[PDB]
């Protein structure tokens, strides 16, 4: 007494209209369970993480896999269109593969960190690392460097670059987000900002007219580059929020966030509302995700040990339909969403860029 | 009206600064940043010259209005 | 410095020799005449390690490249920038 489970809004909606399965039992050989997932940027060659971390490219039309001998698991995983993966393992090095063989070609090793968040932007050939208090800009072919970003102090929390164009992001533990010139480490953007975040990130659209904030406090906060500033605006999250873990972004103006109370979510940004609630059964749990953004192709990765098996795409059926039998009485959507209204400058991450 | 990559030059070794024309429309000089130029034309069929010079990097090749000699 | 600030890139001209075109490592491109070294525009450029250029031989198309990879082509007819294009890899 008490508490919310079990899998309704999760195991129900991740599996509602399959064409095929993850059995599990060919992959789930741990003692132990699967913990996270990592993913492909060319989105099939998605990758799970158990608890030994061996990482284990699901392909989803084989329903056969490609088990990586070596045990370290990834931050995240970036492959190229030529077939290499390559990882961010959670050793402080970035390690690549063949993709297409799970056969070990290079590292790129300079961070000293736990997190080596990142991002590929397949339009500039550029790969960036997120990690300590550096971005680390390269050429993602992965044998040489760029530019390493950093500060005299303010700590860095993340940063990303933009995938169908070109512009690096990045923030401060300050919540100070500002935009570089990365290819003349030049801030030609700058912010101050009220509110602190640890263990921030920064999502970063594809085109990156848009751009959004998470952290260790209960709010989000969202960029428009039509408007001065490019962050105009912040606020509050859904009650229970507590902090926000994960957002990334997809090709319509959405996000997927994981939230430190577990619930995911998916975010609309035209008008900053939540679309889809994801909940499974108490520890046990959902860890992370692995959005692949045509279709939105779904990898998660829950406590309860369910390998899943979904698309977006598909799940948002249930919040197509829903809401437009309700449109036919007139249903609000920010209040079906929930829209989180705007706030004050007090707590805002507001942010000037050109 | 579209920027249209078609073919490019294949086998390029690496490390690209420069490309010029025969308006014969055409063959197509290219330099690299280390020992190489190239020359090479459409009817794909047609396969590339390799010239070695420049030790160094070449910068800018370029091709008569004629296309004929080309400088590098 | 007609302003630049590092090692001038490639100058272009007006298809009669004049108004000539030039950028550097700064991201901007400077059209401006021959001897009335007068500008009619900045032709603002890439926010590149080092800008490039060639000019459609109308003279209507800046073709601005660089050490970024990201390439836009310009319309001095309108003296807009016509858009970024797509690039997809290319530091030109």
């Amino acid at each position: 007494m008490n508490n919310i489970h079990t899998s309704t809004h999760v195991s129900t909606y991740f599996n509602e209209a399959l064409v095929d399965r993850i059995d599990t039992q060919k992959y789930l050989k741990s003692n132990g369970k699967i913990k996270k997932v990592v993913s492909d940027p060319d989105n099939h060659y998605t990758a799970a993480i158990d608890d030994s971390g061996n990482i284990t490219v699901i392909v989803h039309k084989l329903n056969r896999f490609v088990s990586i001998k070596p045990s370290s698991p990834a931050t995240h995983l970036v492959f190229i269109r030529n077939g290499n993966l390559l990882v961010a393992q959670q050793n402080g090095h970035i390690s690549q593969y063949l993709a297409s063989n799970g056969k070990l070609t290079s590292v790129i090793k300079h961070h000293n960190s736990k997190l080596l968040a990142l991002e590929y932007n397949p339009v500039t050939k550029q790969i960036l690392t997120i990690a300590n208090d550096q971005c680390t800009l390269w050429d993602a072919q992965s044998f040489n460097k760029i530019k390493t970003l950093f500060a005299k102090a303010s700590y860095f929390a993340t940063g990303s670059l933009t995938p169908n164009g070109q512009s690096l992001i990045t923030s401060f533990q300050d919540g100070n987000v500002y935009v570089w010139n990365l290819n003349n480490f030049e801030v030609t953007a700058k912010s101050e900002v009220e509110e602190n975040m640890k263990n921030q990130k920064i999502s970063v659209s594809a085109d990156s007219s848009r751009f959004v904030i998470g952290g260790s406090t209960a709010y989000l906060y969202y960029c428009d580059i039509s408007h001065s500033p490019l962050c105009i605006s912040s606020f509050a999250l859904p009650s229970g929020s507590t902090s926000v873990k994960k957002i990334k972004f997809t090709h319509g103006n959405y996000l997927g966030i994981i939230t430190d109370n577990q619930v995911f979510y998916a975010i609309d940004s035209s008008t900053n509302q939540i679309a889809l609630e994801f909940r499974l059964p108490k520890n046990k749990g959902i860890t992370d995700f692995d959005i692949n953004p045509n279709n939105l192709e779904i990898l998660i990765v829950s406590g309860n040990g369910e390998i899943f098996k979904y698309d977006l795409q598909k799940l948002f059926i249930m919040e197509m339909n829903q809401q437009q039998r309700l449109l036919e009485r007139g249903i609000e959507s920010s209040l079906v969403y929930n829209v989180l209204k705007p706030g004050n400058q007090n707590h805002s991450l507001k942010f000037e860029s050109h | 009206h579209d920027p249209a990559l078609s073919r490019s030059f294949r086998g390029h070794e690496d490390i690209i600064t420069c490309a010029d024309f025969d308006p014969k429309m055409r063959q197509v000089a290219s330099c690299s940043k280390d020992s190489i130029v190239y020359v090479w034309n459409f009817k794909p069929q047609q396969r590339p010259f390799k010239f070695v010079g420049h030790k160094g990097a070449v910068y800018c090749v370029k091709y008569s209005p004629d296309g004929e000699t080309i400088a590098s | 410095t007609s302003d630049h600030m590092d090692t001038v890139s490639q100058v272009l001209f007006h298809p009669d020799g004049t108004c000539l075109i030039s950028s550097s490592f700064d991201h901007k491109i400077k059209i401006t005449d021959i001897r009335s070294n007068k500008l009619i525009q900045h032709y603002n450029a890439h926010d590149a390690q080092v800008n490039s250029i060639s000019i459609h031989p109308t003279g209507y198309f800046l073709a601005s490249a660089g050490s970024d990879s990201k390439i836009k082509i310009w319309d001095l007819r309108q003296g807009r920038q016509i858009y970024t294009l797509y690039s997809n890899d290319k530091d030109i």
